[PDB]
DNA sequence: ATATATATATATATATATATATATATATATATATATATATATATATATATATATATATATATATATATATATATATATATATAT
DNA sequence: ATATATATATATATATATATATATATATATATATATATATATATATATATATATATATATATATATATATATATATATATATAT
């Protein structure tokens, strides 16, 4: 709860004091601020949890070694957005062929195996990304 | 109007970013420091945005398709940046040409041609 | 919701401060800016989102790249405005002259097409362009 | 009167919007360049204006037309400056023409003979 | 609405400004100001919006273009101005007199014509000018 | 006092304009070209309501007519200026001076005689 | 960035910990004394970090890695200064290694032999 | 760290200490003053658990014991700064020591040759 | 701590008796006065205190008796500020004395060898 | 402690007595001027106590009887004091000490050799 | 204390009168106002009460005379001040004093001899 | 008087209408925004009874015949302000008066040459 | 008055619906928006309403029939807004004009040539 | 209207519904905290409604079935969010909308072809 | 009372330019905050185990000192209030 | 010209409390710092690797406001100067 949820309270304060420092007035901070913290929250943790579970979940299925989840969450969310940047501006045909030529791309890390191509297929027919 | 303003604004920002409440000693001392940063920092990808601009003309090429050869650069760079720490950036490099030109309706939108000419361009920057 | 409407709030923020930092009386900035931000928005995306509205769903309709859409937006609203132009200054047939003209001129770009012709059509028929 | 008070108090302009909380090293400085660009950036503006002005009285026709020949004229200038990014300036030169005269009664409210003359005058400043 | 009725609080903005940098006390600005505000925005709107609104309306009728509205608002004005200075200061005939050589006057300027002599008519006729 | 005192204090007058807050580079530096601006754009019309004063003595004729001796002066010199715009000065000297001398009651009130004497001493200021 | 934006802005943080009810003749003094501990006391580990990088670009291996060939390197420095108070590194080192090079799939996730020899390099530094 | 961030942190204490309702002329030459009496008075247990540390490293004896030695070390330096009240310091030094190295269990936990070594090095502190 | 601490923190005692409610410039300036006063009065019993210690040392005398060493000591001081007062202090002091040493259970406590030591100790105090 | 801690005590008396609802420019200025007549008003008297103090001991005479010889000597200043308004002060002198010495268990309680030098003690006080 | 204490308070009084819901702007400025004129038009009858208290050491006359001497001169001043208003004072100073000193036993008590005096001194102040 | 007070306390007015129940952002600035509409609607009718009085004066008639000139002119008035929309003022300003003037015993009281010269005056205000 | 009194009263309006029970950051907050909403929503019908009123004055026709100018008016506007919905507007302009002129007797009392050119007006307004 | 009136007033509504009972930190911060959800809870469904809106203007097709058009895309929508529990969405979605569409007299009342048309842009909603 | 001029602000009509803010479409960079995964470092707070030190408060035993208040006995003084 | 209270200060002479400081000798808490040894949070910085916002700058391309300057042409105020 507290390592997801918290980050509004303390986003918070830190986009009230930046505007505070400024001498802005008390109320528009408050209501700019408000905006903020929810534009914030609501797309990071939406966007960002649905393939970070299904990814943690998926990896550690596979067996795959905390220190090794950086590499596939890394890809796991640079992947789930050229996902929606497809979905958004490309044919289906596209979409599809840069899903497996981006699982290619991503060979120039080490990480990249069949744990991404996995992940990736995943993302593509499960999760409604933000971008 | 790039040639200055930005610098000089620039540092303005972070004045306000940092606060009323902090001594000057520190607000415009730092405000400096990271000012100095933003300039070597941009100027790499500033250079690829021109140099693409020319690029274009030579070729003859549309202008709205900067949108893109812009991107594709900069997201080359980016790689190119990274390579320095992947190594083996002859594989590296090939891999990320191979998307950024295979997957044409989302990382190109321009001529496959063209893309590669970037993407050499962009090589030659280290 | 945010990405249109909290511009309010953002543009207020600074027209206010903008004259604070003048030593100017907290009472008068509020009313000006609140004018300010009342003309800024309503003016902005009134006229904006009707043309943008209408060329983001034709040139999608069209199977428009995600990045063609600046081309045609940058002309939707330029159009846009030329029309409102004809349609206070000039003659009936000189408004028709000019749209048909202008989709012309705009051959000046490579952005020019169909696309082109089809917007403003539809913009002298449907959008009552604020200029 | 346009001969100095406008980089005298422009730069006061500035001062104000840059704000009294803002350290003088960078008040004033920023100021400075601002200016800088304003003087550069509005003289070529201002001498396609001063240059209609003598068109008009050399032609013998008529100075509230001035509004539409400097309209015609700075429109196409900024059309110009755009076509050291689009290149093929001969075609892009010709499109803006089109329009700029065709419209009569929007774009150019002046007789189609003055207004290419403005068309050709604009031009020649590249 | 906002671009004749802001302006009062514009205009207030600067007056105020003025002489708050005159190290003056803030009350007697204020009032000073009030005045101040109250004298430019009635008299200019009262006596503009009359001549204005005619011109406008009768240029537009005559269809004029829009870059020609310039030339006859600005004798619109200047004109208006010389019907009071004979209602004030000279005999009928004098008015009378006058308003048909100003209109010879005006061909000065390659705008005078029709509509200059239509709408001096008017002025004469209809409104109580300010001067 | 007109021999010095203007440019003195019209300094001045701007400085309290400007203001406090303003940095004394830019306040006097502001406030010196804004006052040559004044006594180069103040002395033509200066000049002609001095050379008035000396026309009605010559003339021998009315002190009180001076309030349109010189705004009989002072607006041709305006549409003297003007014509260096308008062109065919010859026209447009000729519809200025229509008016200004026959709406006798309002625009001279002072011999249609002298009044054109005036509007000749004022063609001669170009 | 590193270069210099971290002495700036820690030296921020530390003056907003402190708080501004404390005078800037302690505010300042004490964060400037506080930072010079950051900078000194941050560098062993970071000069650590920075070899590891070059380390396995010149071994050819895995970037993700990265993240234990760290961990397992700074977790071995902090082990090396606690020498100081030890004694007998010899047998210290051993068994540090011993289990940072044996667990794994916990302490390495990485190849016994690169391990190895960060635990090398790291030993070198004393 | 220890070399500054004690004095400069322990000022900021005595200050919140004293209260916002202080003046600063007492608030801070209190908090000052204070502080000094802070560094003279700690300084001397500061430098035996210094020299305790190498005592042991020399020895090659355990770190947990440690905690005895230190204990060990700071009550016998109480008891020597009491001597100079007390004199006749041979025999009180002699009675603390007794009782300090007898309850092994409890006062040492330590070696009585270690233990008495450190009786040693404490007693060379005056 | 009894070098400097007693006058920096009595002034901050008086000040919160003063309270809150009275104006810092009579706050401060009575509390340092009363603080000078405190200093000088405190001072002369302070001396004979450190003077009982060395005494005692001296001697070679229990340290527990200092609570009548001290007692006897301060009440004599006392006494002999009367004196001052009272005149023919040979007949005072006399009397001080005799009591003061011969209730020995509840006035000394101390051998009167050395209570009487401590009354000569006293008085050269004057 | 009379040396100074009158005056700045006594003003501390007044604020509080004037109360929190005046006004500080009334409540100090008002303080220290009653202060100051405190100052000037004792003086006198405390100046006859002293030199009482004195007297006594150089007539070897006892303390407790200073409650009276304070007594006596103080209503003798204010008699002294009326006799500036009485005048003869030469008779109303000696009815003063006829009463101040004759009562000799209520006025004196003091040798009337004593009592009649304080009285011209305090006649010297004019 | 008559040299400054009445100003000091009667301010405090007057503040205490206007009364706590008064704005300071008023109730201060008033009060300092109303207190102005107590002074002076305190003074002219406390000079007369000053020198009366002088003649009668001067006369060598009785003190308790004194609520008479005064009485009489305070009434007489206010007879003169009233004279301003009447004129022909030489004949209401007469019948003033007609009264004032022929009711011996209500208006003097005093002896007619020194009554008259001071009506006398009282005529002098005007 | 009417020079002022009527701003002052008018504001005064509608704060109580308003109530204290509203808030002071709206009970002030409503009041002010009221006011400034009574000074501006108010001076116009102000205007012309001010007016009025002179003409009377002038005229050299009755003083108490101004309820009617007053209430003559004002209603008027009212006609002139409502002629803004009818137009045609010519024949309403005839029709106004054919019925002020016509009816004399309840309209005007007053002379019909005198009403006719208040309603010319009236007219004079637009 | 309409000039401003609108919103200022209005405000209070709301803010008296609102209640005395609703919290004032919740009263005045709302109160205000709604009040902008009024304004702007007020507006377009204003703005015809004074377009009439000028058309009428223009034509030379009844200000009785601004009842219904006004109506007939202020009808379509609505209908134009809701042409915002139901597109076609060019039929549906039609069919409100057909009735809304055809009735005359209800839905305009109006010469059907001025209702029409209303009809126009109004149309303009989008 | 819609654009503000909303969240200011909802807020109202509840804090009416907590009560006047509950305190200012629960009926203010309750109120806050559910008009936030009601923001975003509401605003997906709104989006809808404006979308269809413009799609049956886009379609030409009747304003009265947007009763239905609203309440086919409304209900879809509930489907779509509650297909983010049932999973299969492809079959769900079919399963909705076959039914949707072919109880054509009560869940559609709108042609099939443009009430798939909504299915689809609901579709588009996730 | 009439008419200029220099600047300052707002308008009327159209169009630039410099900056300031927000948008439209995509992508960077510098900083600021939060996350994902593991591990450091500097400081800030709390713990675990034992023991110091500097200050802050209370106590155990006795005795001072500086101030603050009240008493005991008599008498002043400065102010504050009431009386004769 | 004198007194009765109350609050403050003082003289002679002493005490009971309370708050502060100190001496001898020691402790229980609380807050700060430190030593040995380690950790849980929170805030800051960093490394490897990437992202969501927000604020600033930029590229391509264009616009809506607001504030400043300008061109053509004219005016209403306000502040300064000038002529009679």
């Amino acid at each position: 709860r507290k390592l997801r949820q918290d980050s509004t309270d303390r986003y918070k304060t830190k986009l009230y004091l930046w505007r505070n420092l400024g001498g802005l007035i008390p109320e528009d901070m408050a209501i700019s601020v408000t905006e903020s913290i929810t534009a914030d929250w609501k797309q990071y943790n939406d966007m960002m949890s649905k393939v970070r579970n299904e990814t943690l979940d998926i990896l550690k299925t596979n067996k795959v070694a905390t220190e090794d989840y950086i590499g596939y969450i890394a890809f796991a969310e640079e992947l789930a957005h050229q996902v929606w940047k497809n979905k958004n501006s490309s044919p289906d045909p596209n979409t599809a062929n840069e899903a497996s030529k981006t699982d290619l791309e991503s060979k120039y890390s080490d990480v990249y195996g069949l744990d991404v191509t996995v992940l990736d297929a995943i993302y593509n027919a499960v999760i409604p990304i933000i971008m | 109007r790039q040639d200055s303003k930005d610098r000089y604004q620039y540092k303005q920002y972070i004045y306000r970013s940092i606060g009323g409440i902090v001594p000057p000693e520190m607000a415009e001392t730092v405000t400096a420091n990271q000012t100095a940063q933003w300039e070597a920092g941009f100027t790499p990808y500033h250079k690829l945005r021109l140099a693409i601009k020319e690029i274009c003309k030579t070729d003859g090429i549309p202008n709205i398709k900067w949108g893109m050869y812009i991107a594709f650069g900069e997201k080359l760079l980016k790689s190119y940046l990274k390579m320095k720490a992947g190594s083996a950036s002859s594989d590296m490099i090939a891999e990320y040409i191979n998307n950024a030109i295979s997957a044409f309706s989302s990382r190109t939108g321009i001529s496959q041609e063209t893309a590669q000419k970037i993407a050499d361009f962009i090589t030659s920057n280290y």
